[PDB]
RNA sequence: GCGAUGAUCUUGACCCAUGGGUGGGUACAAAUGGCAGUCUGACAAGU
RNA sequence: UUGAGAGAUACAAUUUGGGAAGAAAUUCCCAGAGUGUGUUUCUUUUGCGUUUAACCUGAACAGUCUCAUCGUGGGCAUAUUC
């Protein structure tokens, strides 16, 4: 899908599934693009992870528009089953959101991965 | 009571005083809501027969949305934007900052909106069916010889892009449609070029390339914190 | 020596290097199809009609050494049978820049006004052409029409009750028997006076067991009787009521093909008036399809909902979706869950018809959504 | 060549050295006019 | 860190360009540059990372049962705490 941009390589995909998996431990995750849309409206999201092979893709494309509205970074990852399987749910997730805490123990990895994404957008 | 609106140190750019501090332009196509903005209806009271004296509408204009407003509020003495001139507005990307340029350019002026993206152009033609001075082009901004038939010429040029090759991109336009002693107004964003490094080296090599393509920057400054890490650069071509 | 590119003619400059800032030749095109295909011609590098005409007319004294601006225009004129030598150096040229500085001075009867108006009218045409849709992306007319329809029904029962107030003098005993507006207008538009009670004009309008009551009502009614001029104004008025009654039917039939035009899958899900009022109360289509499905399931009744959010009570669970037949087909506990499922798929069909591919494809993918809703409704009835 | 068949007199409100300004009703259009921040968000059904 | 180079700031003194007044001396209003003393930033010199320096991970060690939540009853202080 040429619409899937910016699309990631292998190692960044493994790192992002890891950080998502650790946030999925600490009850600090929002699942489903509906909830992620609500977090983007309420302004509480660090960033948005969206499955690139989501068929049909029409259900997803508004989120990066509102992302660059509120200046919130985003990354496409090429498979949904590893995403929702990394969220702790036994059904596919196509888009998920990470929330914001000034005392969460995984903060440094969040900031580093955000720096990778701001490298990807430029 | 009502405020009074006096002209600023460039014509077409007006300032509201004093309980409101707003940077306003001259509305010429009313009833609009570019973003659901308000409008200000003002007049000068006279004693004449016929109709009451005219309420020349002024529309507010924020530095939080357009870099050109923040360049006015940041401090400036000379400018190539005035009522009547012809401007080439490189990159618009929504069509929202175009209408303020069409306001401030006057009815005599013609604003040429440059775009190469299919999604925001539907709002460019939306603004173009509203105001009788706005010519949109969905054209490749890199190739001046692929839209030379559509456009005539302009009197000054505005660069809203912040691309690492923009020193070529305005050059093919500056060699093509701009006169001698023409005005070149650029808005370079520092972290849009590269973000691993300080901004002063980027600004120094960019003003170096401005000296390379025969642009004379008469004043360059960081704006003030209405934007973060950004510069607007004013230079004249073949001075 | 010089080919001039502009959308009002093709001009050879020899001013008839030896130049005198005049014209040697110009060959004119000016219409919608001329400027549109010339606008495609500079973009494509395409050889135009008047370009080949300008290569044909002048030759051997101004065209042995021709400088073309586009380097793509060096190849086609290079292989011309008239044996020309074509170079393209110094295209960026002070004389070439100075062509347009005297372009209202070289074209007779043209100025700076008609170049800008034709340039604007060409920019709108190539702008509609490249974006393959209209200049406004027409969706506002649904918002107009559904604002007109309810006022049409308001005039309808207004003038129907006015006709009842008028005609009650001659024949009061009818409104208790027949209550519909349209059948009230048709009966008076056929019958005339109550003394002219005929059977077939009853038969085309009413059911029979009502018709005998209208006939026995036509006997015992002893209301006032008056001249024919009033009867003329009454039948004129009833013709106006049946007239408007067909007119709002034509308006809804207009809203039919427009709703199947813009959003086919939304139309297959909830019909016309439901998503019509949702697009209306939202404001647009694109602002609606960007919304969460939870806001969709309760868009409508804003104030009772927000009141419940203030006073911390049960938030009401029906927006404008309270009128579709699927929601109206369940009972009091099955109903709200079907409503949540309904917005849970309706957001998908809004994003289907939202993002500029299903509009050209006329819709086949709300049909699956109806299957997923129906099968959930089947298990939610056991 | 006047009127109880109404004659008379008063309820548009004010201020100033024809002129000037407020005051209130109707219709129209718009609101940095009213939404802490336009619902919750993982199991239920059967055996 | 101590060396070695540069930069920021304040107080006192020194000095000058523009707007108003005066023949001058002098005064009113903006702007700049010098001399010392304090505060202080960055490259560079050197020690150090033995990498048991820190963090993350499948962890017998949450067992004398643990944890949350709503109640209830006492003690001390005068969004509570025990």
């Amino acid at each position: 899908n040429p619409k899937a941009f910016p699309l990631a390589d292998a190692a960044l995909t493994q790192q992002i599934l890891d950080v998502v998996q650790q946030a999925a431990n600490l009850r600090q995750l929002k699942k489903g693009a509906n909830e992620a849309t609500k977090t983007l409206n309420r302004g509480i999201s660090e960033f948005i992870i969206m499955a690139a092979d989501c068929e049909p893709i029409e259900i997803l494309l508004h989120l990066p528009l509102l992302c660059e509205d509120k200046n919130v970074p985003y990354v496409f990852v090429p498979s949904r089953v590893a995403l929702g399987r990394a969220c702790g749910v036994s059904r596919p997730v196509i888009a998920a959101s990470i929330t914001t805490n000034d005392a969460s123990a995984i903060k440094t990895q969040i900031y580093a991965v955000k720096d990778k994404i701001e490298t990807l957008l430029i | 009571a009502k405020v009074v609106i006096e002209p600023h140190r460039h014509a077409g750019v007006y300032i509201a005083r004093g309980k409101e501090d707003l940077l306003v332009t001259k509305n010429m196509a009313p009833g609009e809501s570019v973003y659901g903005e308000k409008r200000i209806s003002v007049e000068e009271p006279s004693k004449e027969d016929g109709v009451p004296p005219t309420k020349v509408e002024y529309r507010v204009w924020n530095p939080f949305r357009s870099k050109l407003a923040a360049g006015i509020m940041g401090g400036l003495d000379e400018l190539f934007i005035a009522p009547g001139k012809k401007v080439l507005y490189l990159g618009a990307a929504s069509g929202t900052s175009v209408s303020h340029v069409s306001d401030v350019v006057g009815p005599e002026g013609v604003v040429y909106a440059v775009e190469f993206s299919h999604r925001p152009g539907r709002e460019l033609i939306s603004m173009a069916k509203k105001r009788p001075n706005i010519i949109p082009i969905i054209e490749d901004a890199r190739h001046p010889q692929k839209y030379r038939m559509l456009i005539g010429m302009v009197d000054c040029v505005f660069a809203d892009v912040a691309q690492p090759d923009q020193a070529r991109i305005i050059a093919l336009n500056s060699h093509m449609f701009l006169k001698d002693q023409g005005g070149v107004v650029i808005s370079i964003k520092a972290n849009c070029i590269d973000s691993t490094v300080d901004a002063e080296t980027v600004f120094a090599r960019e003003v170096q390339k401005l000296r390379e393509e025969r642009i004379k920057p008469l004043e360059q400054l960081t704006l003030e914190p209405y934007e973060r890490d950004h510069c607007i650069v004013v230079g004249r071509y073949m001075r | 020596y010089v080919l001039t590119e502009t959308s009002a003619g093709y001009a050879l400059l020899k001013a008839s290097v030896l130049k005198e800032f005049k014209i040697a030749a110009f060959s004119k095109f000016n219409s919608a199809a001329n400027a549109l295909e010339e606008a495609n011609s500079i973009i494509e590098g395409k050889v135009s009609s008047q370009l080949e005409k300008l290569l044909e007319e002048i030759k051997k004294d101004k065209k042995s050494t021709l400088i073309v601006s586009e380097t793509k225009l060096a190849n086609a004129i290079n292989k011309l049978g008239l044996n020309f030598n074509v170079v393209s150096d110094a295209v960026t040229l002070d004389i070439y820049r100075a062509i347009k500085e005297y372009l209202p001075e070289l074209l007779p009867g043209m100025s700076d006004n008609d170049l800008s108006k034709m340039s604007l009218g060409l920019a709108h045409s190539i702008g509609r052409h490249k974006l393959k849709f209209s200049a406004d992306k027409v969706d506002v007319m649904i918002i107009q029409a559904i604002a007109l329809l309810d006022d049409l029904d308001k005039e309808l029962n207004t003038y129907a009750m006015r006709c009842k107030e008028w005609y009650g003098w001659h024949f009061p005993e009818l409104a208790k028997i027949v209550t519909d507006s349209v059948a009230y207008a048709r009966i008076i538009l056929t019958m005339g006076i109550r003394s002219k009670a005929s059977e077939t004009d009853l038969s085309e309008i009413l059911p029979e067991e009502i018709e005998e009551r209208v006939k026995t009502a036509a006997e015992v009614s002893m209301g006032t009787e008056i001249t024919q001029t009033d009867l003329d104004n009454i039948n004129a008025l009833a013709e106006q009521i049946v007239e408007f009654a067909a007119y709002r039917e034509q308006l809804s039939n207009y809203l039919s093909a427009r709703m199947k035009a813009i959003a086919p899958n939304l139309t297959q899900l909830v019909g016309e008036l439901v998503g019509a009022r949702l697009i209306a109360h939202s404001g647009s289509l694109i602002s609606l399809a960007k919304s969460p499905a939870s806001t969709i399931q309760i868009l409508g009744a804003e104030k009772a909902l927000f009141r419940a959010l203030k006073t911390k009570h049960d938030t009401p669970k029906y927006g404008l979706l309270y009128h579709a037949s699927l929601v109206g087909q369940a009972t009091g506990k099955n109903k709200g869950k079907i409503a949540r499922v309904l917005a849970a798929k309706a957001a998908v069909s809004l994003r289907y018809d939202a993002l500029a591919e299903d509009r050209d494809d006329s819709g086949d993918i709300g049909l699956e959504s109806r299957a997923k809703v129906e099968n959930r409704l089947s298990q939610l009835e056991g």
